[PDB]
Formats: C-alpha cells, sequence, structure tokens
C-alpha cells in the first residue's frame, strides 16, 4: 500500500529529526559552557587566549549550522514524499470521477438527441406559423389604427 | 451492478473526503510553518547569521508546498463542479424530449389544411354577416328617408 508506507517513513523522519535536535541541544550546552569560559578568560586579562576560545566559539556554531541544514533537508524530502502521495491520490480521484462520468453519460448519446433537436425545431416551425395565422386572421377583423387611438382616449376617461 | 446515480453520489462524497483530508494536511503544514517562524525568531536574537538563512529557505519551501496543496484542493473541487452539471444536462435532455413529444402530438391534431379550411369558413360567414346587415340597413334607411 502506498499510503501505509508514507506514514511509517514520515514518522521515522521526525524520529530522526528529533535526534538531530538533541544533538543540537547538547552542542548548545557545550556552547554555553565555552561562552562562560570565554568570559572568564576575558576578565583575567589574558585577552590573547580569548582568540583561541573564540575559534572554539565559532567551530561549534559551524557544527550547529551543519546539523540544522541536515534537519531542514530531511524535512524537505519528507514534504516531497507527502506531496507525491497527495498527487497520486488526486489522480486516483480523477480516474474514479471519469469512471462514473462515462457510466452516466452512456445513456444519452448524440444521435438520439439530435433527432429530438430536429423534432423540436420542426414542431416549433409549425407552431409559429399556426400562431401567426391565428393572429393575422383575428387582426384582419377590423381596423387597428382606428381602435388603437381610442385606446389612449379610454385611459383618460378611466383615470 | 450499480445504477449510474449511485456511483455519482459515492464519487462526489469521496471527492469531499479528499478535500477534507487535503485541508487537514495543509493545516498540519501551517502549524509546522508557525513553529518555523517561532524558531527563527528565537534564533534571530541569538544570531549565527546563517541558521536563520537555512530556516528561511525551509519556510519558503513550506509555503511553496502549501501553495500546491491548496491547488490540488481546487483541482479536486473543480471536477466535482464539472460533474454537477452533468445530471442537469441529462434532466434537460429528458424533459426536452418529453415536451417535444407533447408538442408533436399537439400539432398532429390540427394540421395545416383543416385549420385553413376553418379559417376560410369563418371568414366567409363573417362576409355573410356584413352583407346581410349592411343590406338591411341600406334598404330600411332608404325606405324611411326624409332626413
Amino acid at each position: 500500500p502506498p499510503k501505509e508506507l508514507v506514514n511509517e517513513w514520515s514518522l521515522k523522519i521526525r524520529k530522526e529529526m528529533r535526534v538531530v535536535d538533541r544533538q543540537i541541544r547538547d552542542i548548545q550546552r557545550e556552547e554555553e559552557k565555552v561562552k562562560r569560559s570565554v568570559k572568564d578568560a576575558a576578565k583575567k586579562g589574558q585577552k590573547d587566549v580569548c582568540i583561541v576560545l573564540a575559534k572554539e566559539m565559532i567551530r561549534s556554531r559551524k557544527a550547529v549550522s551543519k546539523l540544522y541544514a541536515s534537519k531542514a533537508h530531511m524535512n524537505s524530502v519528507l514534504m516531497g514524499m507527502k506531496n507525491q502521495l497527495a498527487v497520486l491520490r488526486v489522480a486516483g480521484s480523477l480516474q474514479k470521477s471519469t469512471e462514473v462520468m462515462k457510466a452516466m453519460q452512456s445513456l444519452v448519446k448524440i444521435p438520439e438527441i439530435q433527432a429530438t433537436m430536429r423534432e423540436l425545431s420542426k414542431e416549433m416551425m409549425k407552431a409559429g406559423i399556426i400562431e401567426e395565422m391565428l393572429e393575422d386572421t383575428f387582426e384582419s377583423m377590423d381596423d387597428q389604427e382606428e381602435m388603437e387611438e381610442e385606446a389612449e382616449m379610454e385611459i383618460d376617461r378611466i383615470l | 451492478r450499480k445504477t449510474p446515480e449511485e456511483l455519482l453520489r459515492q464519487n462526489q462524497r469521496a471527492l469531499n473526503r479528499a478535500m477534507r483530508e487535503l485541508d487537514r494536511e495543509r493545516q498540519k503544514l501551517e502549524t509546522q510553518e508557525k513553529k518555523i517562524i517561532a524558531d527563527i525568531k528565537k534564533m534571530a536574537k541569538q544570531g549565527q547569521m546563517d541558521a536563520v538563512r537555512i530556516m528561511a529557505k525551509d519556510l519558503v519551501r513550506t509555503r511553496r508546498y502549501v501553495r500546491k496543496f491548496v491547488l490540488m484542493r481546487a483541482n479536486i473541487q473543480a471536477v466535482s463542479l464539472k460533474i454537477q452539471t452533468l445530471k442537469s444536462n441529462n434532466s434537460m435532455a429528458q424533459a426536452m424530449k418529453g415536451v417535444t413529444k407533447a408538442m408533436g402530438t399537439m400539432n398532429r391534431q390540427l394540421k395545416l389544411p383543416q385549420i385553413q379550411k376553418i379559417m376560410m369558413e369563418f371568414e366567409r360567414q363573417a362576409e355573410i354577416m356584413d352583407m346581410k346587415e349592411e343590406m338591411m340597413n341600406d334598404a330600411i334607411d332608404d325606405a324611411m328617408g326624409d332626413e
């Protein structure tokens, strides 16, 4: 299973990142100890040995930076693995959607709906001319300009 | 065998589950991101002038990933939005076929020729009314006269 192994290796990734964090913490305890030693060297007046103490100060810090880079890189590859799992699952969901897509589009097809296209077109073709014939024969009964003018005059009388 | 609409509902809510779990993963990464800014701020005062750079790279990379988790969330919802209109199209097709059949059986009742025959008969009878009436008034007004 793809999902199962991702969680396992992700939890191992954080397990090891915590070990790296512990290493950083121990080196930082030594960092504080050497900083206190530097302060002790400075007050004694032997500022010359403080140079070697500062070299000690910075070498441990370079080690800290290396460990932090290691931690960030492990985190990065972990995020990449999670990303690939998400992409794979998205593709699977798309395929599942396509399956039901085809299944439910299988019923209605182009030819039998184009037959209805033409059928409705012709039915409306006939209906329009029939309605126009009725409208024309009922409007042929009497004059329209004569009646239409009396219509506005009706509005004044009612109002 | 499964009916087409049964598969549709399952697929839709499976997509919803995928969206929810993508949201959960994004939320976890945002919490990790906040932890990252917290650690950078803690180490910024301490210094080292470079570990802040490594964690800044890690932070922008976390942002880059959450970008596309949101993107896949949108991608998943988009196909659900597409499949929603499919049943609307099918419903319109079926209803349109039904109303087309109704219109056809309505038009088959009175076709072109007999409606025209009704038209001519009614118009001829309207001719007859006017002829009779106007002839009557002509004759009777002529007989009365004097004014």
